[PDB]
RNA sequence: GACACUAAGUUCGGCAUCAAUAUGGUGACCUCCCGGGAGCGGGGGACCACCAGGUUGCCUAAGGAGGGGUGAACCGGCCCAGGUCGGAAACGGAGCAGGUCAAAACUCCCGUGCUGAUCAGUAGUGUC
RNA sequence: CUGCAAAGUACCCUCAGAAGGGAGGCGAAAUAGAGCACAGCGAUAGUCGGGUGAGAACCCCGACGGCCUAAUGGAUAAGGGUUCCUCAGCACUGCUGAUCAGCUGAGGGUUAGCCGGUCCUAAGUCAUACCGCAACUCGACUAUGACGAAAUGGGAAACGGGUUAAUAUUCCCGUGCCACGGGGUCGAUCACGCUGGGCAUCGCCCAGUCGAACCGUCCAACUCCGUGGAAGCCGUAAUGGCAGGAAGCGGACGAACGGCGGCAUAGGGAAACGUGAUUC
């Protein structure tokens, strides 16, 4: 959602793995509350799984 | 509140032998729910060992039993003496 | 407070951050003055924050976001004020409050006084706010009010003579804890400060408060200064909290007296004098002060309960209409909100976010419906059906109490209702029982029981555990 | 206890005009 | 200046102390402060209704019971308005008089 | 792609290890297979795995039980989540 | 000596206890006025109930204007918080809860009339 | 086949009850309101008070009375598979009832270098090759490889204490360790002492008196060496042994899940926190 594959073909290389390891973070974060409460927002949690499988997708496309 | 000499232990020769023990509890307990209408039937334990004394089938033909009537409802209290 | 927003605003992902400060920073930042804007001072904090980070981390198991907080709060206090305490009272004391004009010096001698008379000392107050005329009524006023003795020092003609009759009058009525109301006067006004500096050398008081209004702005610093080279003044009060002034005077004040700031005027009540310190504000500021406050749910309940001194009344023997006892803690849980009310509903309410007091002034008349009802209908194990069976009722209980037929019905369901999560199980009766065997003493009892041997902040713990009404569902869900 | 009972009351008051 | 007539003063199911003013043979069923407006206004009565007053001897709160109804009797000068109109007896007995012809009555 | 560590396991239990026997307990993967927890572990929040123990389940996951080492301890590894 | 009869003593029970009047009250209800912008202020008649102590009927075997109680969710009277209503206000009104009571009602205990039974066996008289 | 539309039933009475029922409300229609025009057995077992609860013969507490002793006790293999623990329940299940449960629902719970798997090989099995067969998912031999033991075959290494509602040689504390006929302990009994319990005219009756793995050390039997020199002696429960040298004496090798010391001012226990012996 927040993230389009147009804008993730714009990043440049360094830019995914960049992006691809703040995402993880995000997601990390999540889980964490996500173990001791819930502040949120599932549709999010869901989201950045789908966001990083996106940048992944497209890093294997473009030769990294 | 008053001392009681209960027979009835004799009725209990009415029901087979290997079971006199629990007839004569029940006897006791219409015993003094009767003679003393205004006796609830609580058996203090020690009535209990008294009659279950030598067994199950072997329960004495009397019992002497000490039994006390509050007076409004109509409840009993009883023990051995 | 829309900045306080900030907070939540803001807490939502991580997947960015620094910006997301320093905008926050600088977006709080400017909701405020800033820095240069009104002094000077600010630029002083935005760095200390900044300092802060260069130089550390989020001790490991936790999200950094959140720390950031501590550290911002923490940095709040340390503009507005950080305290603790309190006075440490002796045999005798005589204590001065002073301050600019409006400071509210007047209005929190009451309040000492009658803070003080409750832990059981003998105040005096004294009025020596001569200038102004009306002035020494005022404090009569108050004192009457209070209960607390109030001693017109009008004999001016030299400190000595008001010496004389403060003696005198703490003589014979026993007082030991003489609270001197001084008029408001302007940090450069050489006369007034000197006859202030006067007075102080001939009273010999132990403490001299600087009464400090939350909204005072960038003169702050020059003003406690002024007064605390020229007065010797040792602590401070921070008046008009239950404003929504951010309150940096006190970080000012603070930074160049080095006097701590012993209590928070809250509201214009006479019982509205606490204590809180720089963590309410911390609180403040945040989302938490509805949080914090549940500081004000123990930090005044305690107040119920000891000795049945709530009049027996309050939650008590009130507590039988349990009802009466939900209804006053609804009263004073009005009172006034701790934390946002989860409350189980939203249906217009139209905002219905707040008003305290509004929401007490309700429970007053659903009290003074509850009036004009008796004793069979009060102690009846179901009130609501007493009222179906005998519709005439209904009747005269709305006459009585100057309300409509549907007012009535209304309190009727709204009872059903509270009956039930008091209901929830198990309702009332389990509520009532454990509630009329316990409640307070029914954590009572407990307190009676699970004290013995704690020390006084142990005890009003243990009366915010208790509260509770579920925990016990607590410690069983525990289980 | 205290939340939904103070809620509820809260909750209720508002909503009832 | 106008004057006050309250429903209850031409209520025929009142006692004195309750604030009848008229003989029961003339009060009147269950007035309601309209009736009263409606037919002191269609005789040439200057008067105007105060819809929502309550007359402080009615404990019921209900409308048909509420209302309070204001007339002009003489004017800033002095003369009356309708010489036919002195007291408020006056208007009270006429009204309690027509009423029980209102069509919405005779129905 | 999945990952080794999914959430931390917080409970009574796990608390019991936290505080004294210092260990933290996560859920995981299973098939993460245990070296791997072990460095996932490490990587993560930069400490010293001593052991790992696991269990599958039931729950459909997979738990870790994760000791550290005596100057990493624990507690305050835990605190910062 | 032993019995009787009248007077009479003790005790626990039972049944039963008017009527019509004056004066002063309290309450309720009705009916006329004056004043007033409301809440009302002011004044005259009528009826009913009850109370205080006061008569008398020509009244019954007795019938005292005795002493408590309760007062009911409201539905007797007073005082009425709060709230309510009228009022700009001052105030005033209706009035629940609460309190209260010479005077709604309902009830006990007194006394007073007969009256079973009990106990005493004294006072007199009479008999054998 | 809910209904055009959730308008999917507010409020009140009843009930242990968010159940259900009554009343009521919605809609053209609710008969459109939710899968919607019981003794028999070598085990005869309870009784009296009390607790909880709307409700108690059978759920829990106490007392009294009993049942099981190679098992109705303790630990486990297979097999079952969450039946385990907690909380809330009772429409289902329970040979009656149930507030109870192995039932219904929701949560929670199984932690290892030194326990076991894993490794080895057993009867034997499979795979590939070869060959056969019309052919194969078929078939015997021969090769090679692999498989084949969780109480119960072989086998590097762990003990003691503590802790949870539920795990524990795994977690925690401390300490240890590995790899890269005869001998005799438990138990049982006897004797006497100490701790505390029971019974009460006797002086007796009961329970306890503890403490590992491991590390170190010690030995019997068997075998053997030296010495010695038996021509009838040595020895056993019994058979037996000897000049191809018996006994005796002195040695070498050499056992326990055993003794002894440590491990322990570890752990455990309310306390005492033993000592010898017999049968083993």
């Amino acid at each position: 959602g927040k993230v389009k594959a147009g804008e993730l073909w714009n990043k440049s290389k360094d830019d995914l793995t960049k992006q691809l390891a703040e995402l993880k973070t995000e997601l990390g974060q999540l889980r964490i509350q996500k173990v001791a409460s819930s502040g949120s927002k599932l549709n999010r949690i869901h989201d950045i799984r789908k966001s990083i499988a996106r940048v992944l997708t497209v890093i294997n496309a473009k030769q990294r | 509140t008053r001392e009681y000499t209960v027979n009835l232990h004799k009725r209990l020769h009415g029901c087979t032998f290997k079971k006199k023990a629990p007839n004569a509890i029940k006897e006791i307990r219409k015993f003094a729910q009767k003679a003393m209408g205004t006796n609830d039937v609580r058996i203090d334990v020690k009535l209990n060992k008294h009659i279950w004394s030598s067994g199950i089938r072997s329960v004495p033909r009397r019992v002497r039993v000490r039994i006390a009537r509050k007076r409004n409802d109509e409840e009993d209290a009883k023990e051995e003496l | 407070r829309k900045i306080t927003s900030a907070l939540r605003s803001l807490s939502n992902a991580t997947i960015i951050n620094e910006e997301v400060l320093n905008a926050m920073l600088k977006e709080v930042c400017t909701a405020l003055l800033e820095a240069d804007v009104n002094i000077k001072l600010v630029k002083q904090l935005r760095e200390n924050v900044k300092s802060a980070i260069d130089l550390e981390e989020m001790a490991s198991g936790l999200n950094k976001r959140k720390m950031i907080q501590h550290a911002v709060f923490k940095e709040l206090v340390k503009l507005v004020d950080p305290g603790v305490k309190a006075w440490t009272p002796t045999k005798g004391n005589v204590i001065m409050f002073v301050g600019l004009q409006g400071s509210g010096k007047t209005t929190t001698c009451s309040k000492l006084a009658y803070y003080y008379q409750r832990k059981g000392w003998k105040t005096c107050l004294i009025c020596a706010d001569t200038f102004r005329a009306g002035a020494f009524d005022q404090l009569k006023q108050n004192a009457t009010k209070a209960r607390i003795p109030f001693y017109g020092s009008y004999t001016e003609m030299d400190p000595v003579i008001i010496a004389s009759e403060g003696v005198e009058k703490f003589k014979n009525e026993n007082f030991e804890i003489i609270i001197v109301d001084t008029s408001g006067r302007h940090k450069q006004e050489d006369s007034l400060f000197e006859e202030m500096l006067q007075v102080a050398n001939a009273i010999q008081p132990d403490n001299i408060v600087y009464v400090m209004d939350a909204s005072i702005g960038q003169a702050c610093e020059a003003q406690a200064k002024a007064f605390k080279d020229k007065v010797d003044v040792a602590s401070v009060i921070v008046t008009k909290l239950d404003g929504h002034a951010k309150g940096g005077g006190a970080l000012s004040a603070v930074a160049a007296t080095k006097s701590p700031i012993i209590f928070i005027g809250t509201g214009e009540h006479i019982d509205d004098f606490e204590p809180f310190k720089t963590q309410p504000f911390i609180s403040k500021l945040l989302g938490m002060g509805d949080i914090e406050g549940l500081i004000d749910k123990v930090n005044e309940l305690k107040l119920d309960d000891n000795e049945a001194l709530i009049e027996k009344l309050k939650h008590g023997q009130f507590t039988l209409r349990d009802m009466y006892e939900q209804f006053q803690n609804i009263m004073k849980m009005g009172p006034f909100s701790q934390i946002l009310g989860m409350i189980p509903g939203f249906g217009t309410d139209f905002m219905s976010k707040g008003n305290e007091q509004e929401s007490m002034a309700r429970l007053k008349k659903l009290m003074t419906i509850m009036d004009s009802m008796n004793d069979q209908e009060l102690d009846s194990t179901d009130g609501a059906k007493v009222f179906s069976k005998q519709p005439g009722r209904i009747q005269r209980v709305a006459r009585g109490s100057g309300v409509s037929t549907r007012d009535v019905q209304e309190l009727l369901t709204q009872y059903t209702k509270f009956a039930q999560m008091v209901k929830k199980m198990g309702g009332i009766k389990g509520l009532f029982k454990g509630g009329d065997m316990s409640k307070n003493v029914s954590q009572s009892q407990m307190a009676k029981l699970n004290q013995q041997m704690a020390k006084m902040m142990d005890p009003r713990v243990l009366h915010h555990m208790g509260g509770m009404a579920g925990l016990q569902s607590m410690m069983r869900q525990f289980q | 206890l205290g939340f939904p009972i103070n809620f509820l009351t809260l909750y209720v008051t508002v909503q009832h005009k | 200046r106008f004057i006050c007539i309250y429903p209850a003063y031409l209520n025929n199911k009142k006692t004195i102390a309750e604030g009848r003013r008229i003989p029961i043979s003339k009060a009147v069923e269950n007035p309601t402060a309209t009736e009263i407006q409606d037919v002191c206004s269609a005789v040439g009565l200057n008067v105007f209704l105060e819809k929502n007053k309550m007359y402080s001897r009615e404990w019921n709160r209900d409308v048909q019971y509420r209302g309070r109804v204001r007339v002009q009797l003489k004017q800033e000068d002095g003369s009356l308005c309708l010489v036919q109109f002195p007291s408020r007896k006056s208007v009270m007995l006429y009204a309690a008089e027509m009423i029980p012809k209102l069509k919405t009555r005779t129905q | 792609q999945y990952q080794i560590l999914k959430y931390p396991l917080t409970t009574e239990s796990a608390m019991k290890k936290i505080e004294d026997n210092n260990t933290l307990v996560f859920i995981v993967d299973l098939k993460a297979d245990k070296k791997k927890i072990k460095a996932a572990v490490k990587k993560m929040y930069d400490i010293q795995a001593k052991k790992v123990n696991t269990l599958i389940r039931p729950d459909g996951k997979k738990k870790a039980y994760v000791k550290l080492t005596p100057d990493y301890d624990a507690l305050d590894v835990a605190n910062k989540i």
